[PDB]
């Protein structure tokens, strides 16, 4: 809610108190003193506050929608990243001005269309986020429609090792592929560093997929990054790309066994009265 | 072929292959009005 | 705008263009009919 | 960085690829 | 240069203890260009190596975080001083004071007491009301901040880059600091 | 059932009533625009052979601008 465009704009634009209008059974309930939580605090006002809430209740007061219909588009506008937050003032009279020139039973009915078509696209946006394939998973299918889907030797390593690759993009919502020129690439997550050039891993790993110093360090990169999605059975034994993809899974539980030695040893080191400068380096000289 | 002439680039690859790549879609941009082009150096190799 | 001259012994004009969007869109819709919209910007004028 | 391309209609206008170096010498 | 990078060694800022942007490692490079493939391919397997121990030591060292250097670090996740309570033996009974010198008695200087036996023992609280968040230390830089060897640089579509390598760049704003 | 309370909207600045003029707001249905050969001279460079029968005469009258 805190992210739903008519929400902000009901936050922005409707009144923070019990008008007689937006919330006429509530204000009912208080005037004619059928309120759980304090029946007769409205015997307790003035007649200036008292019997001008009596006639905005008996005779509502008509309001204009369109520039609370209007701030919702707006609002799910700049969270789309559509505009720009500094435009956000720029597009809101531009389109307020627009639906003041062309103002119809049309229009206003389809304003009220559009606000609810901007709550589900708001969403709509927010769950393809969090489950971020969409735009990885039509730029890894098109890489591999690039790469020919028959090696000559190791073809059982090459059909798990492009579907464990496919298990990296579904898996991890940050992870991306793309292209840049000739070749694509994946980074490990938004902003963040880990990028390897999937063009260039593919075409090293190709002829080395049933081998049983040699390798780039992009390549090695691609098989740190595989490595918790691979089976001990998607890969050979005695492959040379298959033993080394256990030998990273045995990298990865060893460097994870590390961390927590690490926040073991620091904390005995301080309480038992050490150097801090030399706590931090015996450690990992020990731990490396 | 030697590793300081891929260095120096009078052999090795061209601008559009050992420059970051970020680099040279700015470069194809904003060519019209701040060209990058000549910053950088393309070894012709007979 | 507030420009500063060289002094000549003549009446001199000023002629500034202030460079604007003149533009035209020539609708023919039926046989014999030829209507134009008119629109330049800043200097409004025109039929749109 | 298509947002720093200026738009010739709705697609950006960019350079080509391989344009980014130089290559002139003396004869070469 | 892409393959085997020189990695990003982050600048500390010791008020606001934050980083202040990582440079990569330019002035502890070592120079083969009068060396042959003899030694270049020997100084390269170096460069590697020493690539692998930092990837190593951020996977040993490093706190799993989504924004590689944030603002604002969380009190679960900054070292904070947690000592042992203050035992405090408390000197002199108060109400059996009182009796003495209302009976005439004139208390001067200092069981601790002839007069009393009474021994009253206070245990206080040593740490702080709050647990500090916000900005690490010079011990936990050291940790954290392992310099970032950035493979394949620069690749992404723009938005997608470390922007927080760069001494100028709000995290917050996604823009680079002015003069005002 | 609460009283159904329906929205008061407004009528289009670009209708079919509008007299529409580019740097003003947008009037609406029976203006008066004037033909007056007295700012026939306000701008003279039109009709330097034109009389008082036949002339070339402004409309606009926004005070903002010139005679011209």
């Amino acid at each position: 809610d805190a992210t739903d465009p008519a929400v902000r704009a009901a936050l922005q634009s409707q009144p923070s108190g019990l008008n007689s209008t937006d919330d006429w059974r509530q204000v009912m309930d208080r005037i004619m003193s059928l309120t759980a939580r304090n029946p007769d605090a409205f015997r307790q006002q003035p007649q200036a506050n008292r019997l001008s809430a009596i006639l905005e209740a008996v005779v509502p007061a008509r309001a204009n929608p369109t520039h609370e219909k209007v701030l919702a588009i707006v609002n799910a506008l700049a969270e789309n990243r559509a505009i720009r937050p500094d435009e956000a003032g720029l597009v809101y009279d531009a389109l307020l001005q627009r639906v003041a020139r062309y103002n119809s039973g049309n229009v206003q009915t389809n304003l009220d269309r559009l606000v609810g078509d901007v709550r589900e696209a708001v969403a709509q946006r927010e769950r393809a986020q969090q489950q971020g394939n969409l735009g990885s998973m039509v730029a890894l299918n098109a890489f591999l429609s690039t790469q020919p889907a028959n090696v000559p030797r190791g073809q059982e390593d090459y059909t798990n090792f492009v579907s464990a690759l496919r298990l990296m993009v579904t898996e991890t919502p940050q992870s991306e592929v793309y292209q840049s020129g000739p070749d694509y690439f994946f980074q490990t997550s938004r902003q963040g560093l880990q990028t390897v050039n999937l063009s260039q891993a593919f075409k090293n790993l190709q002829g080395l997929w049933g081998v049983r110093s040699l390798l780039t360090p992009n390549s090695r990169l691609l098989l740190l990054l595989i490595a918790p999605f691979t089976d001990s059975g998607s890969v050979s034994r005695d492959t040379y790309l298959g033993h080394l993809l256990t030998l990273y899974r045995e990298a990865i539980g060893q460097a994870h066994v590390d961390e927590h030695t690490f926040q073991e040893i620091t904390s005995v080191s301080r309480a038992l009265g050490q150097e801090d400068t030399g706590s931090l380096e015996a450690t990992l000289n020990y731990l490396l | 072929m030697m590793p300081q002439w891929s260095y120096m680039h009078i052999s090795g690859q061209d601008a559009s292959e050992y420059l970051s790549p970020g680099l040279v879609q700015f470069a194809r941009a904003t060519e019209t009005y701040f060209s990058l082009n000549n910053k950088f150096r393309n070894p012709t190799v007979a | 705008m507030t420009f500063e001259v060289d002094p000549m012994d003549e009446p001199t004009l000023l002629y500034v263009l202030f460079e604007v969007f003149d533009v035209v869109r020539v609708h023919r819709p039926h046989r014999g009919v030829i209507e134009t919209v008119y629109l330049r910007t800043p200097f409004s004028a025109g039929n749109a | 960085f298509a947002s720093l391309a200026p738009r010739h209609g709705s697609r950006p206008f960019m350079g080509n690829w391989q344009d980014i170096g130089t290559s002139n010498m003396s004869g070469g | 240069s892409k393959e085997i990078p020189t990695p990003y060694m982050w600048s500390y800022q010791p008020q606001m203890g934050l980083a202040a942007g990582a440079a990569q490692d330019y002035s502890t490079r070592i120079n083969y260009m009068s060396a042959g493939p003899h030694m270049i391919s020997r100084v390269n397997g170096i460069r590697a190596h020493r690539n692998r121990i930092l990837l190593e030591q951020a996977a040993i060292t490093t706190t799993p975080r989504n924004n590689l250097n944030p603002r604002s670090w969380p009190a679960a996740l900054v070292y904070q001083e947690s000592p042992a309570p203050t035992t405090v033996v408390l000197p002199r009974d108060a109400q059996a004071e009182v009796q003495m010198t209302n009976s005439g008695a004139q208390l001067a200087g200092g069981g601790r007491p002839s007069f009393t036996p009474r021994q009253a023992i206070l245990t206080l609280q040593t740490s702080s009301s709050e647990p500090r968040s916000g900005g690490i230390g010079t011990l936990q830089f050291i940790e954290e901040f392992v310099p970032s060897v950035y493979f394949n640089p620069f690749s992404g579509p723009p938005g997608h880059y470390p922007d927080q390598f760069i001494p100028n760049f709000d995290a917050v704003k996604d823009s680079a600091d002015g003069y005002d | 059932d609460p009283p159904f309370v329906p929205p008061r909207y407004l009528r289009p600045t670009g209708g079919r009533n509008s007299i529409r003029y580019s740097e003003l707001a947008p009037l609406f249905d029976t203006t008066r625009v004037y033909l007056v050969d007295n700012k026939s001279t306000d701008v003279a460079s039109l009709n330097y052979q034109n009389d008082h029968s036949n002339f070339l005469t402004t409309v606009i009258q926004n005070n903002d601008y010139s005679p011209g």
